[PDB]
């Protein structure tokens, strides 16, 4: 049989594919370690590998990348999972190695691939503690030419009035997301700090995993594609809105939580972004 | 117990004898200063990101 998992239903996706809008014809890079197109509730529309020795971006010698993509788009049948998206067009963008480490030059090689293949919307499950100008430079680009990005806040926690949010998410021009669990609450590892934006389920996700198999996991990383999920749902209903018009229906539609310190603006509702 | 300031340009042996000597299960994974990483959290894990000099260059962390 297949299971809804609870963030899909938390967000309110199922609202939204109760009136046919499910992300058809949108198209999500998932810039990461690659998917596992063989997965029997995963359709993968295309891909490119950056990474010079692992030259397949279509098998996931990780696993990451397949769970981050199974939350924007598992596909809407009669086994495993569901995704936000279930009808997007899922690109793999593998920048990252087995080890779940890239460089900071394929994540870039990336960027620059979703630009020119004309992608949507670009979610990044990843990051580090340092930016750089060419990176800086790579995403600022992505949203000049149009493409909305989402990334992963961090899993550093708190550290007093510091600011722990890490690179891309640390840039103005990203969506940057937290971590909550099944109750609306901070999870433990989420990272906070001015440059968080909004907050999504990132605590024991299920999703698709390789090799036929599907397994819960924690982190940012399970927060970011709920909310790149969502954007590819508002462009399927409103395939005429910039990504200025979606970034903000999403920010202005939240459920409050607590201070936008620990919270950002709070937890997406794609069904009021979508009725903006 | 979720981080190790404590361990600052200290060796590779004296960051995994602490640490093992700390939280016996952890996987502990040496990486590069300077590289991307997936944002899953995994309780078990203990990434270290050294120098060139095998030495940590950032504070590690659970997860
Ligand atoms: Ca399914
Ligand atoms: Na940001």
């Amino acid at each position: 049989a297949q299971s809804v998992p609870y963030g899909v239903s938390q967000i309110k996706a199922p609202a939204l594919h109760s009136q046919g809008y499910t992300g058809s014809n949108v198209k999500v890079a998932v810039i990461d370690s690659g998917i596992d197109s063989s997965h029997p509730d995963l359709k993968v529309a295309g891909g490119a590998s950056m990474v010079p020795s692992e030259t397949n971006p279509f098998q996931d010698n990780n696993s990451h990348g397949t769970h981050v993509a199974g939350t924007v788009a598992a596909l809407n049948n009669s086994i495993g999972v569901l995704g936000v998206a279930p009808s997007a067009s899922l690109y793999a963008v593998k920048v990252l190695g087995a080890d779940g480490s890239g460089q900071y030059s394929w994540i870039i090689n990336g960027i620059e691939w979703a630009i020119a293949n004309n992608m949507d919307v670009i979610n990044m499950s990843l990051g580090g503690p340092s930016g750089s100008a060419a990176l800086k430079a790579a995403v600022d680009k992505a949203v000049a030419s149009g493409v909305v990005v989402v990334a992963a806040a961090g899993n550093e926690g708190t550290s007093g009035s510091s600011s722990t949010v890490g690179y891309p998410g640390k840039y103005p021009s990203v969506i940057a997301v937290g971590a909550v669990d099944s109750s609306n609450q901070r999870a433990s590892f989420s990272s906070v700090g001015p440059e968080l934006d909004v907050m999504a389920p990132g605590v024991s996700i299920q999703s698709t995993l390789p090799g036929n198999k599907y397994g819960a996991y924690n982190g940012t990383s399970m927060a970011s594609p709920h909310v790149a999920g969502a954007a590819a749902l508002i462009l399927s209903k409103h395939p005429n809105w910039t990504n200025t018009q979606v970034r903000s229906s999403l920010e202005n539609t939240t459920t409050k939580l607590g201070d936008s310190f620990y919270y950002g603006k709070g937890l997406i509702n794609v069904q009021a972004a979508a009725q903006h | 117990k979720t981080e190790w300031p404590e361990l600052v340009g200290k060796s590779v042996e004296e960051a995994k004898k602490v640490i093992l000597q700390d939280k016996p299960a952890a996987q502990i994974i040496v990486l590069p200063v300077g590289t991307i990483v997936t944002r899953s959290y995994r309780i078990d894990r203990v990434r270290l990101f050294v120098d060139r000099l095998d030495n940590i260059a950032q504070v590690p962390r659970v997860g």
